[PDB]
Parts: C-alpha cells; sequence; structure tokens
C-alpha cells in the first residue's frame, strides 16, 4: 500500500514542519485552554497529531479516508473561531498547502 | 534557534510609522528566526497592527534590500501595553556610512549585471555586489549579547 | 532651527552652522576666530547681494529648506587689503561627468 | 578646535575638528601618540566638498529623534566619492 506511505512520508512531513502547524500537533486541553464548550460544538476532534499516530500505526485503510481526516481539523477550526481569527488564518495556510502537493498525487494500490 | 518569537497568545496591537522617504519592507521573525515579509507601508505612512507580546521585528527597504532604524534600533519587540496599549514603533533612515551610501547609490544607477565595467579596485566590485540581505545582518545581531 | 551655510573666498572654504536669529554682522565675528581679520575689513555677499549688518540670517533668505547639513548653502566674503575692494573670488571645481555604464 | 582638508586641486576646508574625526582615517592619522592640517592629493575639491559635507549630516543626525533625512549624491561625482570614502574609513 503505497498510498498511506506518500502521505505519510512527503505529504506529512511536509506540512509537521510548517511554523504555523505547531498548535495542529496535539489535540484540544480544554482545561487549561479555558474553554470547555470546544467538545461540545466540535463533534469530531480525531485530527492534531492523532493523524499522524494512527497513520504509520495503519488504522487508516485507503487513499481517502485519511484524507478525509485532514479536512475535519480545517473544517473544525472554521466551525468554533469566527473567520478571520489568527488561529483560523494559520489553518487556512497548512490546508492551501496541503492542496498544492496532491495535484502530482500517485496511483493508489 | 536562538533570535526567535515566543510563541506567545497575548495582546500587544502595535502602530508602525515609516517616518523613512523609502518603501518599508517590515518582515516578521517567526518563532524559527526565518524572514516573512508583510505588506509594504509608503512614505510617510502609518497603519495600526496587532501583534503579540515577544515576536521580533526589523525593518528593510522593500526594493533596494538595504536596512532600517526602528526607534533608533535595528529591532523592535512590543513593550508592555497596559494603559498606554498602542506601543508605537517609529522607523526613520539609518545614520549611513558614506561608503555603504555611496555603495547603494550606484547599485540604483548601474545596472547589477555590469558592476565590473566601472574602473575601481577588485576589493571594492564585492562591496557592492554584496546586496544589505535581511539574513545576512541576522547572523551579526545573533553575535550580539555579550 | 538652524541654518547650515558654508563661507568661501578664493580655494578655501568654511563648513559651519548657525541660528536664524543671529545677524549678518553676528557672524563676521565669528569669521575672526578662524580667519583673524577684523569684521570691518571683510564683508559678506550672498552670491552677488550685499549683507548689511543688521538683517538677520532670516531676513536674508537662508531657511533650513534651502541651507541643509546635507546641502549647505553658499554665502561669499572679500577683503580690502588696506584701502576697500576685491570681489569677488568665484571659485569652482569641476567633476568628470560620463556616465560610462550608467 | 578646527582642522583644514587640502584637496589635490587646492581648495582649502576649514571643518571642526570632531566633524573630521568621523573619518576612521583622520582618527588615526590625528594621531594616537602625539600638527592639525593634513592634504589629500588624489581627493579632488568637489569630492571633498561632499566628504565635508557628509560630515555636517554625519555629526548632525547620528542617534537623533528627528526624522533622518536621505543623503544627495550626484550620479556623476558618485563614483569618485566611494573611492575617497573607502579611503577614509567612514
Ligand atoms: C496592514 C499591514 N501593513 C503592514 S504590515 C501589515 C499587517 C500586519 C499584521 C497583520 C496580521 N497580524 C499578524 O500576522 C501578527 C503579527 C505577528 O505578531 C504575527 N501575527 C500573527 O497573527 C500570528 N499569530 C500568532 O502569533 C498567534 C496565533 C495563535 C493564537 C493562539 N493559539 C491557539 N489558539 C487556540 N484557540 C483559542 C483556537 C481554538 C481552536 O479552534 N484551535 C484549533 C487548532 C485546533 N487554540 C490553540 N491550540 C491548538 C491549543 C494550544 C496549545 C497546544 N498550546 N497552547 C498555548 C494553546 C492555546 N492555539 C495558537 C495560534 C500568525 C502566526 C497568524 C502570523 C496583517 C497585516
Amino acid at each position: 500500500t503505497n498510498q498511506l506511505q506518500y502521505l505519510l512520508r512527503v505529504v506529512l512531513k511536509t506540512l509537521w514542519k510548517h511554523q504555523f502547524a505547531w498548535p495542529f500537533q496535539q489535540p484540544v486541553d480544554a482545561v487549561k485552554l479555558n474553554l470547555p464548550d470546544y467538545y461540545k460544538i466540535i463533534k469530531t476532534p480525531m485530527d492534531m497529531g492523532t493523524i499522524k499516530k494512527r497513520l504509520e500505526n495503519n488504522y487508516y485503510w485507503n487513499a481517502q479516508e485519511c484524507i478525509q481526516d485532514f479536512n475535519t481539523m480545517f473544517t473544525n477550526c472554521y466551525i468554533y473561531n469566527k473567520p478571520g481569527d489568527d488561529i483560523v488564518l494559520m489553518a487556512e495556510a497548512l490546508e492551501k498547502l496541503f492542496l498544492q502537493k496532491i495535484n502530482e498525487l500517485p496511483t493508489e494500490e | 534557534p536562538v533570535l526567535r518569537s515566543v510563541n506567545s497568545r497575548e495582546p500587544s496591537q502595535v502602530i508602525f510609522c515609516n517616518r523613512s522617504p523609502r518603501v518599508v519592507l517590515p518582515v516578521w521573525l517567526n518563532f524559527d528566526g526565518e524572514p516573512q515579509p508583510y505588506p509594504t507601508l509608503p512614505p510617510g505612512t502609518g497603519r495600526r497592527i496587532h501583534s503579540y507580546r515577544g515576536h521580533l521585528w526589523l525593518f528593510r527597504d522593500a526594493g533596494t534590500h538595504d536596512g532600517l532604524l526602528v526607534n533608533q534600533t535595528e529591532l523592535f519587540v512590543p513593550s508592555l501595553n497596559v494603559d498606554g496599549q498602542p506601543i508605537f514603533a517609529n522607523i526613520t533612515l539609518p545614520v549611513y556610512t558614506l561608503k555603504e551610501r555611496c555603495l547603494q547609490v550606484v547599485r540604483s544607477l548601474v545596472k547589477p549585471e555590469n558592476y565590473r565595467r566601472l574602473d575601481i579596485v577588485r576589493s571594492l566590485y564585492e562591496d557592492l555586489e554584496d546586496h544589505p540581505n535581511v539574513q545576512k545582518d541576522l547572523e551579526r545581531l545573533t553575535q550580539e549579547r555579550i | 532651527m538652524d541654518v547650515f551655510l558654508m563661507i568661501r573666498r578664493h580655494k578655501t572654504t568654511i563648513f559651519t552652522d548657525a541660528k536664524e536669529s543671529s545677524t549678518v554682522f553676528e557672524l563676521k565675528r565669528i569669521v575672526e576666530g578662524i580667519l583673524k581679520r577684523p569684521p570691518d575689513e571683510q564683508r559678506l555677499y550672498k552670491d552677488d547681494q550685499l549683507l548689511d549688518d543688521g538683517k538677520t540670517l532670516g531676513e536674508c533668505g537662508f531657511t533650513s529648506q534651502t541651507a541643509r547639513p546635507q546641502a549647505p548653502a553658499t554665502v561669499g566674503l572679500a577683503f580690502r587689503a588696506d584701502d576697500t575692494f576685491e570681489a569677488l573670488c568665484i571659485e569652482p571645481f569641476s567633476s568628470p561627468p560620463e556616465l560610462p555604464d550608467v | 578646535m578646527y582642522v583644514k582638508l587640502i584637496s589635490s586641486d587646492g581648495h582649502e576646508f576649514i571643518v571642526k575638528r570632531e566633524h573630521a574625526l568621523t573619518s576612521g582615517t583622520i582618527k588615526a592619522m590625528l594621531s594616537g601618540p602625539g600638527t592639525n592640517e593634513v592634504n589629500f592629493r588624489e581627493i579632488p575639491s568637489h569630492v571633498l566638498s561632499k566628504v565635508c559635507m557628509y560630515f555636517t549630516y554625519k555629526v548632525r543626525y547620528t542617534n537623533s529623534s528627528t526624522e533622518i533625512p536621505e543623503f544627495p549624491i550626484a550620479p556623476e561625482i558618485a563614483l569618485e566619492l566611494l573611492m575617497a570614502a573607502n579611503f577614509l574609513d567612514c
């Protein structure tokens, strides 16, 4: 299976090594962040590093089950943060770069 | 990884001024000490901006890639705002050396692809083909800690 | 605030600053500190303009717009040597102009 | 108080000592050990004028609160001024 590897070695890595990408590496700690209404509005927080941990450990079966977990974090940030909130502008940059490199995407085994 | 901005989530809200008669390129420094260019301010124009305390800024001439002075210094870091909320950075032309000023002026009035058809010493060629680069001045300031 | 000028007679030039409030008479007394000749014996011009010992540096032009530290204003001097005269001394210098690759 | 500067062509220049000392060459030549008059056999007066002009501006506008203006260099004399300033270490 090469598609769960082109995302991990190339696609994941270039996005992991981004300046705005640091908060998107660990899931939210609502108690320390001072906001307990995070889990109530967002129903699928399965992202932020969890995307990586399950990608090497082969929990995503195919080339689209994994990509859809990416879109969740981007949209999740849009859902709870007002459009134009610095944290959104960071999420928008990561999504832009995600689309830039996936346009030469290889065939799925 | 030494001259960088701290990952800070605090308000500062700084106001730029560009009191210099040049096209200033404000450049924000990453949390990994990297040059990030922001919108240019035309000469004599000032924009109220927000920022976080502990982020570091230096200014440049967008076209000729010269350095500028923010409050008589090469670097800018936001102060403590409360009851003086708009921290204010005033950008002016540095007191240039006559050599480097003349070094600049020739670069602007000569096409850079020649530079070697002027009858000057070979040592003085790499002075004008030196180009005031941003990170060129960063290594100097990294040392300047004492 | 202050005007920045430069006083010339033959191949000699003086680079100094002065205040707009002072009159031309006050400037001549400072000249004696450099060239050591009485102010009576010297007479300052403004490029073909006699200067009277009563009008201030302002009142005879010379603003902070025309006489700056980066581009000072030119103002002239002559001597008498026993009797009176010796205008004007205009004493320029020329530069090689060619823009080979400019 | 003032130091005289002579050009190759002959023009005499009277500037303050402190103004000229901004040049690293005038700093070193005006004696660590030690009289106050120097002449330059390759610096023409038209160039030397901008040299003393840069001095008044180098002194007037260093770490000052008043907007520092740009420095005027005529293009034909720009080449000569570079070599002179290169030599004067300023
Ligand atoms: C007009 C003009 N003319 C000339 S120039 C000019 C000009 C000048 C400036 C500008 C705009 N101005 C800027 O560009 C300023 C200037 C400079 O200062 C940089 N700059 C910024 O704006 C920057 N932004 C910042 O530096 C601060 C951004 C923070 C906020 C705090 N935060 C953050 N927030 C949150 N939420 C509260 C959101 C909840 C959420 O849904 N989260 C989902 C991600 C899961 N949750 C977390 N996480 C994850 C938890 C966490 C963990 C694990 N640890 N910690 C501690 C927490 C809280 N993190 C990190 C991100 C950048 C990076 C956007 C550039 C424009 C133009």
